[PDB]
RNA sequence: CAGGCCUUGACAUGCUAGGGAACCCGGGUGAAAGCCUGGGGUGCCCCGCGAGGGGAGCCCUAGCACAGGUGCUGCAUGGCCGUCGUCAGCUCGUGCCGUGAGGUGUUGGGUUAAGUCCCGCAACGAGCGCAACCCCCGCCGUUAGUUGCCAGCGGUUCGGCCGGGCACUCUAACGGGACUGCCCGCGAAAGCGGGAGGAAGGAGGGGACGACGUCUGGUCAGCAUGGCCCUUACGGCCUGGGCGACACACGUGCUACAAUGCCCACUACAAAGCGAUGCCACCCGGCAACGGGGAGCUAAUCGCAAAAAGGUGGGCCCAGUUCGGAUUGGGGUCUGCAACCCGACCCCAUGAAGCCGGAAUCGCUAGUAAUCGCGGAUCAGCCAUGCCGCGGUGAAUACG
RNA sequence: UCGCGGCUUAAUGACCGCGACCUCGCCCGGUAGCCCUGCCGGGGGCUCACCGGAAGCGGGGACACA
């Protein structure tokens, strides 16, 4: 949008947890209008969580989102001559989107073959610190903060 | 690629269908054939009387062919015999009881299908074109109407480049549904081509 | 007797009849979770009664109709609320922090010529 | 397709049955390509019509359950 | 070739597959409607004039 | 019992042709059911608007057959007197059937 | 998928009926 | 396009005129058209028990004007439309200024979707635009109930099927409702930021709507039409072919490349529709397409009809595979006189390319994208994956 | 509806003053259809839709159920 503020679509609260992070994760899992299969995948994923680790069905996921949550992310700005790749800090209302989208991409590329166990082995390794999603976070926080030299463009 | 037809834009509201009858899929095409052929008889052969519209109805085998004429003196006849022969003509192409009700207009300049025909008669009578336009709008305003606009399309004045001339006095609110802008269109079939006279007459609103 | 309510959403309609009843609900001569059998968002329909916190008093016979499953579920989500509002002054001012009485008339919007799904324009040559 | 008909013509059938009268000539100029090769009535070369001219297909027993229009190919560049 | 074909649409003493319907006011052989019998162009210029009962500009 | 069925196009003449009939069969004897407006039948059809090369951005029209029925419940000769004789629609097909 | 003519969804896409998509 | 043919002709008449006058039945040649050809032979105008004769529709022959042209020209045109663009503009009357073209109004700051409005102003107003009046979709009400629901004793083919009946959902008319309406903050005012109530918010969401005109835009091939050209052919009829060809290139889509996936079974859940020479329920037969009976429907009453995705629990197990379904062979069913060029399906073989795609590029800001089916149109069948609609599930993001 | 003067106008207006009038009856005459005991032909009903002759016309411009 260009004119107005373009306020965000208010989500739903989830059913079994009553949380708002989990519904955005349902949405990022959801492929081609299939939410009844996507949230099904997530609840099988927390079932695999309760099977493997003696933790809450939500705590490992929320801590995975926090431990994949970026702060400094790099955005391109053409400033004449060579388009610089300026770092900037991120609003948490975009950090949540970047975090959940990275979780879904790394979980779908993750070399397990079944739906909810990919997310299981991804949320375990992201809450630990050794997953593909937190690898991508460290990748972008090493693109920025080493690309800090052009940070004087706040735009 | 603009300006949709201001009868059919109104048509649901503020304006009647000019032919109103009914039947389903069985006899709609078959009614429409005779409903077009009656008009092809009339509009070709009643033009001297200057017919505006042919309101065609049928409840059950009672074809009301009520026409709207400025001067019924050559669509009725002296005491009435052209009406008789025209009803025996209307019996020839549909066998039904073709009750032909000629009905005169209340001012023959507030009716756009006859103002546009009058401009077409002027063009085919080789008159001055924009003089005819700025005269026809002025005759409409002296008859008394809220606003007029006579668009006359190309090949105008015997030329080769084909510009479109037009003139207005008053307001012609086309985009307003409640406006009741009557609309008339008439070809002009002179030597230098087809001059397409249009005329909008903004009657009383609402 | 009947704590009746209407309900409709997305061309899925609902006639809810809240009973004075112990603990269950039903739908259209079928069981509730044998109508909505195995939807992860099935029990998002009953979310009025779990938030007017009056769930431990009401049965709900329901004739729900039309649309699809999760459209009928939101029809019920409106229906329970608009039903128990009706015999009540103070089960009313609860849903404005919940949204639970608004038809939410986001309907499947009308397909436009040239496009395919009322917004999806065709692909573009530009060449 | 077409299990309820012999789908042969009222003039090609007459001509091949009249030309099978104890053995006869060979010229039969047809225009109707649609008719089949008349089964158990093979042998006489038929001049089928792809449009430009009449191609004289000599019909054989390996081509019996086909149509006559297969043997008037209608285009160049095979 | 259209004054031939607007009468070839009338006459059929041959096979009954060749009874393609042709338009009534004009002589168009495409988009002729199994309703009215006008083609799409004659349908548009009669529905806008108002010579078809019941027809109306649609918006649903 | 018996129904009379009113098809047609303009509802503004159809309701003034049907509520008249409800009033007439009321005035001509015993009671009769009101106008039951069973759903209209919309024949839609689309038209490429320009004559030649305008396939996108076309127009489409609709054709709304308005059906309305009235259930005559006690058909006396007094009812058929002011009903079957006094038939006045204007463009409305009335048909009387069991 | 759907261009196949010998399955359930491949027959429901073509619309017709068969051994793979029967009539009740 | 090829070939067979017909000539005032498929046609619109109108004239001179021996003839037949309304018209039916074939035979032969033939691919058909066409051409050649034989048997029945007209109420009426009529004077008629008369011979009959003038002579009225229609029809064939010899001619005539002419018909005909999908022949050319959309820079000769109408009509209609796409387009800039649903963009916020384009002007005029009068006054002023300027020798004049032309300003001014329409600038300025504010403001919105907007030339929308207000405050200042040589401007004061007005016209087409915008907005609104129209319709759908939203909520509520009145009327109305051969759709609809158990509230009712209660039958019970034990079924919305009825017996009781319309409560509702609905249907489609008529109404109401939303207007900054309220209140606060800012503001010169317009209005903006927020709140409350409401179903809804600040154009509630979508339609239809598209100004002065441009592109000498497109269409003489939808029609109408000026002009020129063909008039035993550029017209007309038919048979057959082509419009489908293919070395390649492009555009738009469809399916794919899979395990969130695929296959089989079973059970749900829509709106929009459309049907008397049609839709075909329900049987029987055939694995099946379909075939033979035949119910109902003149259709909120019967039918297409299955909904699909979903869900259920069984398979597959990361495999060019139970992914894929292109191809080719075979067996067939329907339509149609006719499926070979070239139809659709059915079945059985076949199982390829393709393992997410170069440089580039497109679509989308809410029921939208995405995915899923359904209907309709034209229509015998159908090229449909297209188009036009309908709903099911239903996102992410918009910092700027 | 048409002549002649003008209103009104640009030809021409819509409008006035007379005139060629008209049709409808108040003025007259005939024809012809039914409502029926099913099939026609002989008495009433009067309807001029149809048409000829009309003193002024009451009127409007060229029309019509019982
Ligand atoms: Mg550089
Ligand atoms: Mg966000
Ligand atoms: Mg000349
Ligand atoms: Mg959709
Ligand atoms: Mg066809
Ligand atoms: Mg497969
Ligand atoms: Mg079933
Ligand atoms: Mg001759
Ligand atoms: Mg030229
Ligand atoms: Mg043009
Ligand atoms: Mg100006
Ligand atoms: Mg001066
Ligand atoms: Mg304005
Ligand atoms: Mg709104
Ligand atoms: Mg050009
Ligand atoms: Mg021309
Ligand atoms: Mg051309
Ligand atoms: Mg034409
Ligand atoms: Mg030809
Ligand atoms: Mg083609
Ligand atoms: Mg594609
Ligand atoms: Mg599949
Ligand atoms: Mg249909
Ligand atoms: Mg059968
Ligand atoms: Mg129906
Ligand atoms: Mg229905
Ligand atoms: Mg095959
Ligand atoms: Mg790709
Ligand atoms: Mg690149
Ligand atoms: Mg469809
Ligand atoms: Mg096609
Ligand atoms: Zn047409």
């Amino acid at each position: 949008a260009r004119r107005r503020r373009a306020e965000v679509r208010q989500l739903q609260p989830d059913l079994v947890y009553g949380d708002v992070l989990v519904t955005a994760f349902i949405n990022k899992i959801m492929r081609d209008g299939k939410k009844n299969l996507a949230a099904r995948i997530f609840y099988d994923a927390c079932k695999i969580i309760q099977e493997k680790t003696g933790q809450e069905p939500l705590k490992v996921f929320k801590q995975a989102v926090e431990n994949v949550k970026p702060r400094m992310e790099v955005r391109s700005r053409r400033v004449g001559g060579a388009n610089y790749q300026v770092p900037m800090e991120v609003s948490p209302r975009r950090q949540q989107s970047l975090a959940l989208r990275w979780l879904v991409q790394a979980a779908n590329q993750r070399p397990e073959r079944r739906a909810a166990v990919r997310i299981a082995h991804e949320l375990m390794d992201a809450a630990e610190g050794k997953g593909g999603a937190v690898k991508k976070k460290e990748d972008v926080e090493r693109m920025a903060e080493a690309n800090r030299a052009y940070a004087h463009y706040r735009w | 690629g603009n300006k949709i037809h201001p009868i059919g834009f109104r048509l649901g509201i503020t304006r009647d269908w000019e032919s109103r009858w009914y039947a389903g899929k069985k006899q709609y095409r078959h009614l429409l054939l005779e409903d077009q052929r009656i008009r092809g008889l009339l509009e070709k052969e009643l033009y001297s009387a200057g017919l505006a519209r042919v309101d065609i109805e049928r409840a059950a085998d009672n074809v009301a062919v009520t026409v709207h004429v400025a001067k019924p003196g050559v669509v009725i006849g002296r005491g009435g015999e052209r009406i008789r022969v025209l009803r025996e003509e209307l019996a020839k192409l549909t066998g039904k009881n073709v009750a032909l009700n000629v009905q005169e207009v209340q001012n023959p300049n507030l009716s756009a299908p006859l103002v546009a025909q009058r401009v077409a008669e002027q063009i085919e009578r080789r008159f001055a074109v924009r003089r005819a336009i700025k005269q026809a709008v002025q005759r409409v305003m002296e008859s008394g109407a809220k606003g007029a606009k006579v668009i006359v399309s190309g090949r105008i004045g015997g030329a080769e480049q084909a510009r479109t001339e037009w003139a207005a006095q008053g307001r012609v609110p086309l985009h307003t549904l409640r406006a009741n802008i009557d609309y008339g269109f008439a070809l002009a079939r002179t030597t230098y081509g087809v001059l397409g006279v249009k005329a909008y007459i903004f009657l009383g609103e609402v | 007797e009947q704590y009746y309510g209407t309900g409709r959403r997305k061309e899925a309609v609902a006639r809810v009849f809240l009973r004075p009843g112990n603990g269950k609900v039903t739908v259209n001569g079928q069981d509730f979770n044998e109508y909505f059998q195995g939807l992860v968002r099935a029990v998002a329909a009953l979310e009025p009664l779990r938030a007017v916190d009056a769930l431990g008093r009401f049965d709900a016979y329901i004739t729900v109709r039309g649309g699809g499953k999760s459209g009928q579920i939101d029809a019920i989500k409106l229906g329970i609320a608009r039903a128990l509002v009706q015999y009540n002054p103070d089960y009313r001012a609860k849903l404005k922090p919940l949204g639970f009485l608004t038809r939410d008339a986001r309907v499947v919007e009308r397909k436009k010529y040239g496009k395919h799904k009322a917004r999806r324009a065709p692909q573009y040559s530009k060449r | 397709s077409l299990k309820k008909g012999v789908f042969v013509d009222d003039h090609l059938l007459e001509k091949v049955l009249e030309l099978n009268a104890k053995g006869e000539k060979r010229l039969i100029k047809t225009w109707s390509r649609r008719s089949t090769i008349v089964p158990e009535m093979v042998g006489h070369t038929i001049a089928v019509y792809n449009g430009k001219q009449h191609v004289p297909v000599y019909i054989t027993e390996n081509m019996v359950g086909h149509k006559l229009g297969e043997f008037a190919p209608t285009r160049t560049y095979r | 070739a259209r004054k031939a074909l607007i009468e070839k649409a009338k006459r059929t003493p041959k096979f009954k597959v060749r009874a393609y319907t042709r338009c009534v006011r004009c002589g168009r052989a495409r988009s002729v409607y199994r309703f009215f019998g006008l083609c799409r162009i004659c349908l548009r210029e009669l529905a806008h004039k108002g010579q078809l009962p019941g027809v109306r500009k649609a918006s649903w | 019992k018996i129904r009379i069925k009113l098809r047609g196009f303009d509802h503004k003449t159809l309701d003034a042709s049907a509520q008249k009939i409800v009033e007439a069969a009321r005035r001509s004897g015993a009671q009769v059911s009101g106008p039951i407006p069973l759903p209209t039948r919309v024949r839609r059809f689309t038209v490429i608007r320009g004559p030649f090369k305008h396939k996108d951005s076309r127009e489409h029209f609709e054709l709304r057959t308005h059906n309305r029925l009235v259930d005559i419940i006690n058909p006396n000769r007094k009812t058929i007197e002011q009903l079957m004789t006094l038939d006045l629609p204007t463009g409305v097909e009335i048909e009387i059937k069991t | 998928g759907k261009g196949d003519r010998r399955t359930r969804r491949g027959k429901i896409w073509r619309g017709t009926y068969g051994k793979y998509r029967p009539r009740k």
